[PDB]
């Protein structure tokens, strides 16, 4: 059996083959994304270790995200299909699914306590 | 009180179930290197095999032992 | 003050091995006392009949015809 | 190095699990359900660190 | 591998300084410097429940009901004063 | 109820003419004094309303609130005093004042006996809140987010004005003792179809119903906490004692006409439930969660049960109470972290030990634990809904889930987890902090042992 | 957890890596010891031949075959010690590692007790602030020419130094707060 | 590579890959501990239902189609066996059991004034 | 489980009864006059005793005898053996009628089996 | 609730057959004991379900403080696998924990006797569904094998713990009260069974094999989980059976359903009902 | 009491010592910590990943494994667990 990575239960480190390659271009990100890395750790690291601080050190990267997820939305909104008939079943879909859902129920209620079905006994409240 | 520890020499697999298992790997030729730090396992005190009645009947001796007497009295 | 043991079996304090050989004793006290006055463990006391020899008139089976 | 607040939640856990027992009228087995459920939730996770208890 | 020549001093300096850290975070003598009873909460306690179920619970309606006391055939009834009457003779012996 | 309110206005001539170092214990020790003077409404030993004058009246559902509101301003009060401590000692003594002016405001509109009384303070409410939102707003948005909360409750606004003269009209006064006693019985035309939407629309915006909600979110983002705390606690809550007064006209319409709303609360609970899921401003979680408990109360004020009537009483206040108490503790977090971020923050347990205990306490009163008049108000609504249709336990039902799930992640990941590294170091609790929690959860804790006070009007 | 990652792994690394993976996941498979110590004796065995592959490409057809036999050939709940991450006791005594400058904000009463700590704890922070000038002019003057940057930080290279961005190296919260 | 422009609103944020931090190695010194996230690193998109005490993506020892066709196999031939049972019940030799008067017809709260048809058992 | 199930399940079950409806014949069927149960016990001894409905069987008085002697002899409960043998062996006495009437039921069915066959003549 | 009630006690304690983690298999026999409990309620039989509800308490809660003084007393090792010969290291938690294990396993004249077998004998008695007879039954001889797991591997076996020992049950504070449970789970069952109220007028008349079955599955149970555990010692490599993981990792009931739902409904609250 | 008694260096030292005294591959009387493995007493690139593993069995804890591809001396192992294990004797 080969493990088959589902967008859950993903290929692991091992068993990927992007891990298994030496090719000098990809050792070539490889060593310079630590370089980013490097660089941000060493822009934490003696900006939190510093004697004299009492400001608070921001990680503006969480600051570009929470913009990005409630103050970036609707300046890159732009109503195309896939966007605007799936905005309306989801707004709409249910809000009319459940109306014929309680309207029928309230319906055959009504319906069955005029004709004198519906016991509603010892129901001395509502 | 700087707790002292047992002579390292006196581990030897001789005389436990690591010796067996290091006479099949010696037939393959392998060398089985680290079986003398698993030694103390079957080394003493825990060297008894251990048998699932044993467990079960622990005891049973004199429990059966105070039953006669009640019995009797 | 018990010392921790390297490589070695533990030593053990007189009451531990006594109050252990105590519980299970008496365990087996307790099962073979019971046994002894109450043995419905097997049979219960009452013996299942067998359904098939019931003469067919302790049944009402009419003569056939 | 906060034992006494442990017993303390093991009681409350054993006021509320009995009055779940002893609970003629059902709004009290709700006051007993749901409080043995956020005393659990409290001590199952005691050590809050650990993601894993949290979780 | 093996550490890098450099980082064989990074960890052998700092490790010093946390050995020292340790040491100081050790209290010396006198650092902390500070500037039967069973029937008491069971006996104590009762009064008041009793004083409470004596005298406010018994005394409102339906606050304490039991189920009747059981009564079998032959036992006398305390109150009225009548006798149970003895059941219908079981005509079996067969154990 | 003029001790629940001329004292009140005088408190505003002691907050100018006080000097500036005491102006604050002046203001909240004798509007402490203020609630003492407002429970003494309380006293109803018989089922006739207490009609005290001509203009102004207190019922049972008006009295819960009357007292909340009184009670609040000395608390608003308390938890302003530290932001607004670094102002010119003339903002101060304006926004004291502001704060004052709510409450004298929403304690006459809680107290009003004739409806347009309580359209000119309902409307007017929002010159206080719009200041105290705007003017001393932190965030660069607040300009906006008071423009929204001044249009939607205006646009709503209008339409019960020309409802409510148009009903002075048909009936010939708009005096709520009569209006009950009078036969006013709508003709399910189309037009009165009208009317109801009309008078019922401005109460359902400032109660945020799903459809025009946005604008509570927005507005307690950038609000100082002490117009959070009003706009929670009473200024959402007037929109439900509107409802409850003016749907005693439109007596025959809202049997079919408030299907259209119900399902947009109950669909909007689960929804707004969900969505403090995975937002990451914890007020705005509280915001949303606010929508949602108050989605709950236009599904009672509108099926119109006796039951659901005081579970709407019942919630209200306690939901009011538990609200305040989340939001001045997310403030309490917001001033030693200076960012709304939840996920920043973590493990504060071990560095705030009490706090966390009020965290707990708040998070358990806002989802339903038991021995709480939050859960016997979720209750009783949720039976109504249920005898309404058997259906709505699968709606109020994917909603109890959500709230317990939303609850307990602000205390898992505010209150517990690792610590946060280095954040600014977190100076310890003030005692002001932790009292002006105290304050709003050890009443929580009184209510809940007798319950018959805040039930409403209908039991 | 104390050295800094490396960039891209060797090829050693990925097998003397696996030795570990594989052999701890042969003694969740092998409860028993005897049992164990053979099996894997033997295991060995399997890495010792193929060590010497000179064929790079064959070496890593020998690994990428390895770690898949492997994957399908391990136990769903490996014995992971108990305090290391994934274990049963990871960060179970974080709840009493709080982090050490929360006690600047102490009462001067309570303080006032617990004296002479606090007399070396004002010693520790003067040798924090009176070299944080040499330690970050020092990470700077060690700035190599610009290029390749890993996350090591340098040694002291002189007395009187302290070793730098040591702060919290040192100084960190103890593992057992018990 | 930023998220495709189908304007829901992405933006310029970048896609990065949908892995949970549970994977992210658990043994480096990462500044964010428990978000196992570094000072600087863009965060991703959902990190909200990535963080740990949510959502996973661990790769598993077996597959996750295996796994869903063995856990619902396992759970529909269960819920099969026990209607094969429901259809052959197993039920003892033993006839019905016989309550004294009339199926204690007035005890089981019967109407006292109406007598109910006799239910009578006999010997044997 | 047993094999009476296999005879119903397995093989045919036209001579094998339906546990649902076990008196499917005429209850006289079989025997002339069959004299009914019997029951010592009072309708009203039972409810005096507060028994559980389904307690109230034909051996609800050795039952009552029982817990007669459990109240009595409160702080000895194990000396009241006797008087559970007693009502343990009225039930299995009564279980086993249970047991008679099953197996009655049973063979009747098959002389309907047999008696058809027999009963159809070829001509 | 029958059927449910029978679909936990074999799903619960098949998964606990193979879990390496003592507290583990412990809560998994929580689980297996109180599906049983279900199985009573549904065949109609309260009194009998509160009567295993409280032998329950008994033997569970000494088994759990057994494994607590073994966990303690060893580096915090809550692994079966690094744990053993605790029988001649710590025989007061031994001789302990092989009480409640036979509790468990429904030893006769134990706690788990008086009210256990009440309950198997009624399904073998009553008209019930038959995959649930068949469960309920061979759940119980896996309650004997996963209560043989226990033994063997924590008790049985040569020592695998870490090699410096350090264990102290002395305490007063530990066997105190593991002594006064033990009381209780040896004689508990005698007490309540004579002295609580006649009820459910139990069926004692059956054919002999389904009289003893509940004894002789035990028995066998541990039979053949004994030769289970008498196997692994061959240098001989079994590994496990494809199902066996499945097993292990709790039916995969964990991985699938606790990584598809908490996914598919957050992605749908930011995604689509609060963004969209 | 039930939690062992704190390790000391000086015992840790012995503990990591003797057992390499006791892998066959290691001579029992050179094994001198600062010996290193691979230079000095002949160890192959492998067997050090067995010798950190009997280590972190000795001692009970997982010695990561960029933390471990360095240990080499036979005292780095000393301070390492130590540091790890916070004792400053
Ligand atoms: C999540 C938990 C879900 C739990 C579901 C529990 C369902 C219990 C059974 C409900 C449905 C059967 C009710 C039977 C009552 C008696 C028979 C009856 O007459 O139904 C009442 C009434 C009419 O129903 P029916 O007979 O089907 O007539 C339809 C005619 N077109 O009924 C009606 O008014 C019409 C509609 C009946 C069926 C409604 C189905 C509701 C589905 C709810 C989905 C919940 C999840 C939604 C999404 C959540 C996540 C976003
Ligand atoms: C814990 C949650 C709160 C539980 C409170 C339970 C007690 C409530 C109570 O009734 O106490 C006050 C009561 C006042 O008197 P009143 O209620 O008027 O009774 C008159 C009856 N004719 O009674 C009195 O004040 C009279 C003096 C009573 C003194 C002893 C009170 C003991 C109450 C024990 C209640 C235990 C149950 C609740 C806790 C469990
Ligand atoms: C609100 C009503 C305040 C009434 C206050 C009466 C006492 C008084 O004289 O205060 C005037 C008030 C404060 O004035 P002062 O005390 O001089 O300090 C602020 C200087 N700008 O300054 C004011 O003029 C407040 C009143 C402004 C006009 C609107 C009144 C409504
Ligand atoms: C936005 C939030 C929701 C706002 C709803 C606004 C509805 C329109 C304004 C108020 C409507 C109203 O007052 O309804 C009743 C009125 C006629 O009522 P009636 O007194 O019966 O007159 C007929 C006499 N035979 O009917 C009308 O007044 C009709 C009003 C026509 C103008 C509609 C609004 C236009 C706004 C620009
Ligand atoms: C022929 C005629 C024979 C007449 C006698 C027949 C046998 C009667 C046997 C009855 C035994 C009852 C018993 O021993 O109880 C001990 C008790 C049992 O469990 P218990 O703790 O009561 O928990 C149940 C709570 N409902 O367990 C305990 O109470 C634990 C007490 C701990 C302290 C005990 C210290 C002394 C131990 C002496 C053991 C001998
Ligand atoms: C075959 C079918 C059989 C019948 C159906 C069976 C399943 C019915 C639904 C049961 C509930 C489904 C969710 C269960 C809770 C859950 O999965 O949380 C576990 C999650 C991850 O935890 P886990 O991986 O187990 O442990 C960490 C190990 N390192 O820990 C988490 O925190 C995950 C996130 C939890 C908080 C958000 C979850 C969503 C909340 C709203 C939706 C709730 C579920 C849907 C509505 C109720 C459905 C019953
Ligand atoms: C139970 C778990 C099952 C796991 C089974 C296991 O995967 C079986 C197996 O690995 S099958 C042998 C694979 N063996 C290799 O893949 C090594 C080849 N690689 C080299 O030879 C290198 O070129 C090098 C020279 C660096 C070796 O030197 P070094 O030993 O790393 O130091």
């Amino acid at each position: 059996s080969k493990y088959k990575p589902a967008p859950l239960a993903t290929l692991p480190s091992t068993l990927d083959p992007a891990e298994y390659d030496v090719s000098p271009e990809t050792r070539r990100a490889q060593v310079e994304r630590l370089s980013i890395r490097a660089r941000l750790k060493r822009e934490y690291l003696l900006q939190y270790n510093d004697p004299k601080r009492v400001s608070h050190i921001e990680d503006p990267a969480l600051i570009r995200w929470t913009y990005a997820r409630s103050a970036n939305i609707y300046p890159n909104f732009r109503p195309t299909p896939k966007n605007s008939l799936l905005g309306a079943v989801a707004g709409f879909g249910p809000l009319i699914f459940w109306y014929y859902v309680f309207k029928t129920d309230r319906d055959r209620k009504e319906r069955l306590i005029q004709e004198g079905k519906l016991d509603r006994k010892f129901n001395i409240s509502y | 009180g700087k707790m002292e520890l047992p002579d390292y020499r006196q581990w030897k697999i001789e005389g436990t179930p690591l010796e067996t298992v290091q006479k099949k790997l010696a037939a393959r030729g392998l060398r089985d290197p680290w079986a003398r730090n698993e030694a103390w396992r079957y080394m003493g005190g825990f060297a008894g095999n251990i048998t699932f009645p044993s467990v079960i009947l622990k005891g049973f001796k004199w429990g059966f032992a105070a039953f006669v007497v009640a019995l009797g009295a | 003050h018990i010392q921790p043991r390297y490589r070695e079996f533990p030593q053990l304090t007189r009451s531990q091995v006594i109050q252990g050989e105590f519980l299970s004793s008496l365990m087996w006290f307790w099962i073979l006392w019971r046994f002894w006055h109450d043995s419905d463990a097997v049979l219960g006391h009452f013996s299942y009949p067998d359904p098939s020899q019931w003469t067919d008139e302790e049944l009402g089976i009419p003569p056939d015809d | 190095p906060n034992i006494n607040r442990f017993i303390k939640y093991l009681t409350l856990f054993l006021i509320t699990m009995l009055i779940l027992t002893s609970a003629n009228n059902m709004f009290q087995l709700f006051i007993g359900w749901e409080g043995v459920g956020i005393m659990s939730f409290l001590l199952i996770g005691w050590w809050y660190g650990r993601t894993d208890a949290n979780t | 591998s093996g550490y890098t020549p450099d980082e064989k001093l990074r960890l052998q300096q700092l490790r010093e300084l946390r050995r020292r850290w340790l040491k100081d975070q050790e209290l010396s003598p006198r650092e902390p410097v500070l500037p039967l009873f069973a029937v008491s909460h069971v006996l104590i306690p009762m009064w008041f429940v009793h004083y409470y179920v004596k005298y406010h619970m018994a005394t409102k309606p339906y606050t304490i009901v039991s189920s009747k006391p059981r009564i079998f055939p032959g036992d006398t009834i305390l109150e009225t004063g009548e006798v149970i009457p003895p059941m219908r003779d079981f005509p079996d012996q067969h154990h | 109820m003029l001790k629940i309110i001329l004292p009140s206005l005088m408190l505003l001539p002691l907050t100018w003419l006080s000097s500036p170092k005491k102006t604050w214990t002046n203001v909240t020790s004798y509007s402490f004094l203020i609630s003492l003077t407002s429970l003494t409404l309380l006293w109803q030993t018989d089922e006739n309303y207490k009609n005290f004058s001509n203009m102004f009246s207190s019922d049972p559902l008006s009295t819960p609130l009357i007292i909340l509101t009184a009670w609040l301003l000395p608390l608003m009060l308390m938890a302003s005093q530290n932001h607004l401590k670094k102002d010119n000692n003339v903002l101060q003594k304006l926004y004291i004042s502001m704060l004052i002016s709510l409450q004298i405001l929403l304690i006459m509109t809680f107290s009003a006996t004739e409806l347009i009384m309580f359209y000119i303070l309902f409307e007017a409410t929002l010159i206080p809140t719009l200041i105290i939102i705007t003017r001393w707003g932190n965030q660069t948005e607040r300009l906006n987010a008071g423009i929204y909360f001044l249009f939607y409750t205006l646009i709503g606004s209008i339409p019960l004005l020309i409802a409510l003269i148009l009903i002075q009209n048909h009936v010939g006064t708009l005096n709520l003792m009569i209006l009950s006693f009078t036969t006013h019985t709508l003709d399910a035309s189309w037009s009165n179809n009208l009317l109801w939407l009309a008078c019922m629309m401005a109460f359902l915006i400032k109660m945020p119903l799903y459809g025009v909600h946005l604008w509570l979110p927005k507005a307690h983002v950038e609000a100082p906490i002490a117009g959070s705390m009003i706009l929670a606690a009473i200024l959402l809550k007037l929109g439900s004692y509107g409802m409850i007064r003016i749907s005693i006209i439109l007596d025959p319409l809202t049997k079919y006409m408030a299907y259209p709303f119900i399902l947009l609360s109950l669909w909007g609970m689960i929804m707004t439930s969900s969505i403090c899921l995975r937002q990451t401003d914890l007020k705005s979680l509280i915001a949303y969660s606010s929508v949602s408990h108050m989605a709950l109360v236009i599904a009672s004020i509108m099926i119109q049960t006796p039951w659901s009537f005081m579970g709407a009483t019942m919630l209200m206040i306690a939901h009011g109470l538990t609200s305040s108490l989340l939001f001045c503790l997310a403030n309490s977090n917001y001033e030693r972290i200076h960012s709304r971020t939840m996920i920043m923050a973590r493990g504060l347990q071990m560095v705030f030990p009490l706090m966390a205990t009020w965290w707990l306490m708040a998070s358990l009163a806002n989802l339903a634990l038991p021995p709480s008049i939050n859960l016997m108000g979720e209750l009783f609504i949720t039976m109504s809904l249920f005898s309404w249709s058997n259906f709505t336990i699968i709606l109020m039902g994917i909603n109890i889930i959500i709230t317990g799930m939303y609850s307990m992640y602000m205390i898992i990941t505010t209150q517990r987890g690792k610590l946060t590294n280095h954040m600014i170091n977190l100076q310890p609790s003030h005692t002001r902090e932790l009292t002006l929690m105290a304050l709003h959860m050890i009443p929580l804790i009184l209510l809940t042992t007798s319950p018959k006070l805040i039930t409403g009007l209908t039991m | 957890a104390f050295c800094a990652p490396p960039a891209y792994l060797t090829h050693q690394q990925k097998v003397l890596r696996l030795y570990k993976r594989a052999l701890r996941h042969l003694e969740s498979w092998c409860i028993h010891r005897d049992k164990y110590r053979y099996f894997a004796c033997l295991m060995r065995a399997r890495f010792e031949e193929h060590k010497n592959e000179k064929d790079m490409m064959r070496a890593t057809q020998l690994l990428r075959e390895a770690e898949e036999e492997f994957w399908q050939n391990q136990h769903p709940q490996p014995y992971i010690f108990p305090d290391s991450p994934g274990g049963t006791s990871f960060e179970r005594y974080e709840c009493y590692k709080v982090p050490e400058w929360c006690l600047d904000y102490w009462h001067p009463s309570e303080k006032a007790m617990y004296p002479d700590y606090f007399s070396k704890r004002e010693q520790w922070k003067k040798l924090r602030m009176e070299s944080w000038d040499r330690e970050v002019k020092q990470l700077q003057e060690e700035t190599s020419p610009d290029g390749i940057m890993t996350e090591a930080l340098p040694p002291a290279r002189r007395e009187g130094d302290l070793p730098p961005l040591w702060w919290h190296i040192v100084t960190r919260p103890r593992e057992r707060p018990t | 590579e930023p998220y495709p422009d189908d304007g829901m609103g992405y933006g310029d944020y970048p896609m990065l890959p949908n892995r949970s931090q549970h994977e992210r190695d658990p043994w480096y010194q990462w500044d964010h501990s428990e978000l196992r996230m570094n000072w600087g690193e863009p965060i991703h998109w959902d990190l909200d239902m990535y963080i740990r005490n949510r959502v996973d993506t661990s790769p598993t020892p077996v597959s996750w189609d295996v796994m869903c066709k063995h856990l619902f196999g396992f759970v529909a031939f269960m819920v099969f066996m026990f209607w094969v049972g429901h259809v052959f019940p197993s039920y003892q030799p033993v006839g019905p059991k016989q309550y004294p008067y009339n199926n204690l017809y007035l005890e089981r709260g019967g109407d006292p004034t109406k007598e109910p048809e006799p239910v009578v058992h006999y010997d044997i | 489980m047993g094999a009476h199930l296999t005879r119903r399940y397995l093989w045919d079950a036209s001579v094998e009864p339906d546990p649902e409806k076990i008196p499917s014949f005429p209850p006289d069927l079989g025997f002339p006059e069959r004299k009914e149960r019997v029951m010592v016990a009072t309708q009203q001894e039972m409810m005096d005793a507060q028994l559980t409905l389904q307690q109230r069987d034909y051996c609800a008085h050795y039952l009552i005898r029982l817990l007669k002697c459990k109240r009595d002899s409160f702080p000895n409960f194990l000396a009241c053996k006797h008087e559970q043998h007693d009502w343990d062996y009225c039930e299995h006495l009564d279980y086993v009628k249970r047991m008679k009437e099953f197996e009655r039921e049973r063979r009747l069915l098959q002389r309907k089996k047999r008696r058809a066959l027999k009963e159809a003549r070829v001509a | 609730m029958l059927c449910l009630g029978a679909l936990t006690t074999l799903f619960t304690a098949i998964c606990a057959l193979t879990q390496n983690d003592i507290k583990k298999i412990i809560a998994f026999s929580t689980s297996s004991q109180l599906g049983l409990m279900m199985v009573t309620l549904g065949m109609n039989q309260p009194h009998l379900a509160f009567l295993h509800i409280c032998t329950h308490a008994f033997f569970k809660a000494m088994l759990f403080m057994c494994s607590g003084s073994i966990i303690h007393s060893l580096a915090d090792e809550q692994d079966i696998r690094k744990m053993g010969n605790i029988t001649k290291i710590m025989p007061f938690t031994s001789s302990c924990l092989v009480i409640g294990s036979l509790a468990l396993t429904g030893m006769p004249f134990l706690t788990g006797f008086y009210s256990k077998d009440l309950i198997i004998e009624a399904i073998n008695t009553c008209n019930t569904n038959a995959w649930a007879l068949l469960i309920t039954l061979i759940a119980t001889s896996m309650t004997a094998m996963y209560s043989m797991r226990i033994i063997y591997f924590v008790t049985m076996t040569k020592p695998r713990f870490p090699p410096l020992i350090s264990i102290n049950e002395n305490d007063p504070d530990l066997m105190n009260p593991i002594k006064r449970l033990a009381f209780g789970s040896i004689f508990a069952g005698f007490v309540i069974s004579y002295n609580i109220p006649p009820t459910s007028i139990p069926v004692l008349t059956m054919p002999w094999f389904l009289k003893t079955t509940a004894l002789i599955i035990s028995v066998l149970g541990f039979l053949i989980a004994l030769e289970l555990n008498n196997l692994t010692m061959k240098l001989s490599m079994n590994k496990a059976n494809p199902y066996s993981s499945f097993s292990t990792l709790l039916g995969f009931f964990p991985s699938i359903i606790h990584r598809i739902t908490p996914m598919k409904s957050l992605n749908l609250s930011l995604k689509t009902s609060l963004t969209l | 009491y039930s939690d062992a008694p704190p390790l000391t260096l000086d015992g840790i030292k012995d503990r990591v010592l003797y057992v390499l005294k006791l892998y066959d591959k290691i001579d029992p009387e050179k094994l001198s910590v600062n010996s290193h493995f691979m230079k000095d007493l002949g160890l192959d690139s492998l067997d050090q990943v067995e010798i950190i593993m009997a280590m972190e069995d000795e001692f009970g804890f997982e010695i990561p494994d960029i933390d471990a591809e360095k240990l080499m001396c036979p005292q780095e192992i000393v301070d390492y667990i130590a540091d790890k294990k916070d004792v400053y004797e």
